[PDB]
DNA sequence: GCTGGCACGACTTTTGCACTCTAAATAATAGATCATGCTGTTGCACA
RNA sequence: GCCGC
DNA sequence: TGTGCAACAGCATGATCGCGGCAAGCTGATCGTGCAAAAGTCGTGCCAGC
């Protein structure tokens, strides 16, 4: 549960990509095909992608490296 | 007054609606000088605010 | 309500901008229609009936 | 012919909302029908009336895929026109949709040009609107071409002068009391050499009065000629009719 | 949708009771309302592609 | 005549439910005093010195 | 009056322009459309599910035949087969029984869905739904033989089949028009039967239009006078209000006092009137009349709200005279309501009591008559 | 032999086509506030 | 008409 | 020195005047017509089942 994302927000600075970034990230906890890379304390797919976030090993660039490598893949 | 504030408003926000900070710098080299609010030989608001 | 009879008004005296008072005239009847005296900037007397 | 998906169709994509004015022809073309009759129901049968306000053969059915009289009454036909009843199967939320048009017989003027301080028809002939608004109802003439006789093109004779214009000049005096006659010498005129002899006469002579006056008419003229429409189209001798639905 | 999308309603509500939490926005009636209203005039409004 | 006597009893701007809420309540209601109504003048049509 | 009933529930749009807009309503097709909607079907399916859903009646069930439905996709690999699966997955929706072919397929899918432990279950599963339902329906006293159950158990077999729902799907139905009618016609009972026309509000028209169009003309803001734009349209208005007013009225009056016997003692005693008697009657063309009774209704203390009943033109070659059909077929529903527990009522022997009492009916027509709302006691 | 739902020749009902024909009486008053265009009035320069 | 401004 | 033109004051008209929520409170339709044309129906007699 994270009651302040700054953090969050200050890994990549604008206060509005991450929010799309994060979505982007919930989407594909949710959806399916993928699992978190944090552990998961019984919290919601948001909390979840903001926490991944904030830990650094998450971010818009990655997301599109990843994709890239899972389309080559198939 | 509660309506000539509400139309007030309404006429500002209707004028402003497209202002969006769309540029990081123009690079411009124009301004506008700012002294402290004097008035006689009181003052009002210092040069900080 | 305003009772039935006649009333002398000034409206202030700010219609013209020019600072002139323009004083009227009316009468209300109980029923029927209304009369009214007024007083142009000029100063002439006019009726405006109903 | 079946999996049809028109609601997903429904959306389409778009961008730049424009505006215009409608042509009798562009009206017509929205049109699903022609209004006669002002019964939108009766309470004979509780049914909407023929050719009515409320109608069933134009602006489609009035319960889902059912048509009136009960011919076809199943989503199996689709498309289908009934001959007892031009009623057609369909969702029948086309209710919302079909405008329907009826004509005039006569054509009128537009409030919304006609009647407005900066009016756009009374300023376009540059006459009063005093004088458009005693045209419009009757109560005066205005005379249009005789250029053979001593009327000029905007007269605006009222019925004596009329009858003493027959009585002196006889032909060549046409002369209308109707909206018809706005509309006829609002085709008559030619926008390009007006224009350009406004903008001739404007640059030639200069005042401040009769400065704002001539650019605006350079601006309006010019807002017609850059924007595709017709003068004429401001008097209308049809009308389009709202979706029962609205 | 939520408000006046016909069908985004009813998407929005199948994408919630699947636990999918996808807006899919469309268009208002209400503007489609204001088109034929404004067409009921003498005015040709359209939407350009 | 009864036609306008129901019409004035029934569907007018000064007749309306008493507040039953206390007697205290109804008795207000019972003597209040309005400026509005037929002869009246309208809240907008009204001013800061009314 | 006595006593009042309190005002009926009313709204009206406020703060909107189109005033009054309008609200929507659920009904039995919405209803099951939302469940189509939420459950997880194909897009074939999906289309399958929505063109049986379009098929289904206010009772809730399945009005068309499963291959026509078949017939209207009109698409390979859509055989009943599948239609026949995705038309039980409609049908064990949360109207139970919903869309169901006929009478054996609502209580065949309901007894589906059961404890599967039910005293009568299996007893009442097929042997009584699936098989000898016409026996059901009658007394069934064999019954018990073919089923080769005693009676005692069946005495509570058919009372399980009863609480079984007969028509499932018109329970989700709401049902808010109650259809009530106003009765623009009044007639009370005096020394003569005296007969007036309510809900007229002619002069209540007349002194709006007054007040608006011959008000505007009044009014002399407006330059001239407006002597022919609106104070020669009220007058229309009210003219036209008037004679549709006196017209409905004079022929009521014609109906009433030629039909003053069945309103006087007992009902059934109409004679056929055939619309040219009151088109003589009012010196007027019978096609005119006869719209204007079309759906006009009066309120009666004893007699039917409906102007129409009493033309009935059934001469039927009565003995003395003539007679009606009408006044015979309330004859007839006392007569064979009131005989023997046995009640032969035979058609027969019917229309030869009729011949007796004077009206010469042949045998058939009397056996149209007692099947137009009722069925022979055993007759046959 | 007894009984119970199907057709047929008069009668009856419905339906477009079709052109119809006064004085009363109701409210103003009691929002200002601002912008704009039309019309009559007056100062200024010319032959 | 009332409630929160 | 009498005259025509451009700038200006007075008047009439149009448009605008906050946001949410709860009560109680309620509107109609008309011809008509006669006339055949058409559809529809009623009293009556059929053949098939018990
Ligand atoms: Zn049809």
């Amino acid at each position: 549960a994270r009651v302040t994302v700054q953090d969050a927000v200050e890994k990549i600075g604008n206060r509005f990509d991450l929010v799309l970034v994060a979505a982007r990230r919930a989407r594909q906890m949710q959806v399916g095909g993928k699992d978190p890379l944090v552990p998961e304390e019984n919290d919601k797919t948001t909390v979840i992608a903001l926490r991944e976030i904030e830990e650094g090993l998450i971010n818009n660039q990655i997301l599109d490296v990843r994709e890239r490598q899972e389309q080559q893949e198939q | 007054k509660t309506a000539n504030s509400g139309y007030l408003t309404r006429r500002l926000v209707d004028v402003a609606q497209d202002l969006v900070v769309t540029e990081d710098d123009c690079g411009t080299h124009e301004g506008i000088m700012m002294t402290p609010v004097i008035e006689g030989g009181d003052v009002k608001e210092p040069l900080r605010d | 309500h305003r009772s039935p009879g006649v009333f002398f008004d000034s409206d202030k005296g700010k219609t013209h901008s020019s600072g002139k008072v323009l004083y009227n005239a009316r009468i209300i009847p109980y029923r029927g229609s209304w009369l009214d005296f007024e007083f142009d900037p000029k100063d002439n007397l006019f009726v405006r009936i109903d | 012919l079946l999996k049809f998906l028109k609601a997903q169709t429904k959306t389409e994509e778009f961008d730049a909302i424009k505006i215009a004015l409608a042509s009798p022809d562009m009206i017509r073309s929205w049109s699903f029908g022609e209004v006669k009759k002002p019964e939108t129901i009766n309470y004979r049968t509780f049914k909407p009336e023929r050719d009515g306000l409320f109608c069933a053969r134009i602006f489609g059915p009035v319960k889902d895929y059912e048509c009136l009289c009960g011919k076809y009454k199943r989503l199996k036909h689709r498309g289908v026109i009934c001959e007892k009843c031009g009623v057609e199967v369909t969702q029948t939320k086309v209710r919302r949709e079909r405008m329907g048009h009826i004509e005039l017989a006569s054509p009128t003027a537009h409030i919304w040009f006609l009647k407005s301080l900066p009016s756009r028809i009374g300023l376009l002939l540059d006459m009063p609107l005093r004088d458009i608004e005693r045209v419009l109802y009757f109560e005066s003439y205005v005379v249009i071409e005789g250029g053979m006789t001593n009327l000029e093109r905007q007269q605006i004779l009222t019925e004596e002068q009329y009858l003493d214009a027959l009585e002196e000049f006889g032909d060549e005096f046409d002369a209308k009391m109707g909206a018809e006659a706005i509309q006829a010498l609002l085709k008559s005129m030619d926008l390009e050499q007006e224009c350009e002899q406004l903008r001739e006469e404007l640059n030639e002579t200069n005042s401040e009065t009769k400065r704002k006056k001539l650019t605006k008419r350079i601006k309006l003229l010019e807002a017609f000629v850059q924007s595709g429409n017709k003068p004429e189209w401001m008097i209308l001798t049809v009308l389009p009719v709202l979706p029962p639905d609205l | 949708v939520k408000s006046d999308d016909v069908n985004g309603r009813t998407k929005m509500y199948k994408n919630i009771v699947d636990g999918n939490h996808q807006m899919e926005p469309g268009m208002p009636e209400s503007f489609n309302v204001l088109l034929k209203e404004i067409r009921s005039l003498g005015i040709n409004i359209e939407l350009e592609d | 005549i009864s036609a306008a006597v129901k019409e004035f009893f029934g569907s007018s701007q000064l007749s309306q439910f008493m507040d039953q809420n206390n007697p205290l309540s109804e008795i207000t209601h019972k003597r209040r005093i309005s400026a509005l109504g037929p002869g009246g003048l309208t809240r907008e049509r009204a001013g800061f010195e009314v | 009056t006595a006593g009042t009933p309190s005002g009926n529930g009313v709204d009206y749009q406020d703060d909107e322009l189109p005033v009054y807009q309008g609200e929507t309503t659920q009904s039995l097709q919405d209803y099951l459309m939302w469940q189509v909607e939420l459950t997880p079907f194909t897009d074939t399916d999906r289309a399958i599910a929505t063109s049986i859903v379009d098929a289904v009646d206010d009772t809730g069930y399945l009005t068309i035949q499963i291959e026509d439905i078949v017939d209207s996709i009109g698409d390979d690999e859509i055989g009943l087969e599948e239609v026949e699966a995705v038309l039980k997955r409609i049908q064990r929706f949360d109207p139970v029984g919903v869309a169901a072919k006929d009478l054996r397929d609502c209580l065949l899918i309901q007894l589906s869905q059961f404890a599967k432990e039910t005293p009568w279950l299996e007893e009442a599963r097929l042997i009584i739904s699936d098989h000898l339902d016409l026996l059901a329906n009658h007394d069934f006293r064999t019954l018990m033989r073919v089923t080769r159950l005693k009676e005692e158990v069946l005495k509570e077999a058919v009372n399980l089949i009863q609480s079984l729902d007969p028509r499932p799907g018109q329970s989700i139905q709401t049902g808010e028009p109650e259809y009530v009618i106003p009765d623009v016609l009044v007639r009370k009972v005096n020394d003569r039967w005296v007969v007036e026309l309510n809900s007229d509000s002619l002069p209540r028209l007349k002194i709006n239009q007054q007040y608006a169009a011959m008000g505007n003309s009044a009014r002399n803001d407006a330059d001239g006078q407006f002597i022919r734009s609106n104070l020669q349209e009220a007058r229309w208005l009210i003219k036209s209000l008037e004679s549709a007013n006196d017209t409905l009225l004079r022929v009521s009056r014609c109906i009433v006092e030629q039909q003053q016997a069945f309103f006087e003692q007992g009902e059934e005693y109409m004679k056929p009137m055939v619309l040219a008697d009151i088109a003589q009657a009012v010196e007027m063309h019978e096609s005119t009349i006869s719209r204007v009774t079309t759906q006009k209704y009066l309120h009666s203390p004893r007699g039917i709200f409906e102007l129409k009943y009493f033309f009935s033109s059934h001469v039927n070659t009565e003995g003395g005279g003539e007679a009606s059909s009408t006044a015979i077929r309330a004859l007839v529903k006392k007569l064979i309501a009131a005989e023997n527990p046995a009640k032969p009522l035979s058609d027969s022997k019917l229309t030869s009591m009729l011949s007796e009492q004077g009206i010469m009916v042949a045998r058939r027509t009397v056996a149209k008559y007692r099947e137009s709302l009722s069925i022979p006691p055993s007759n046959q």
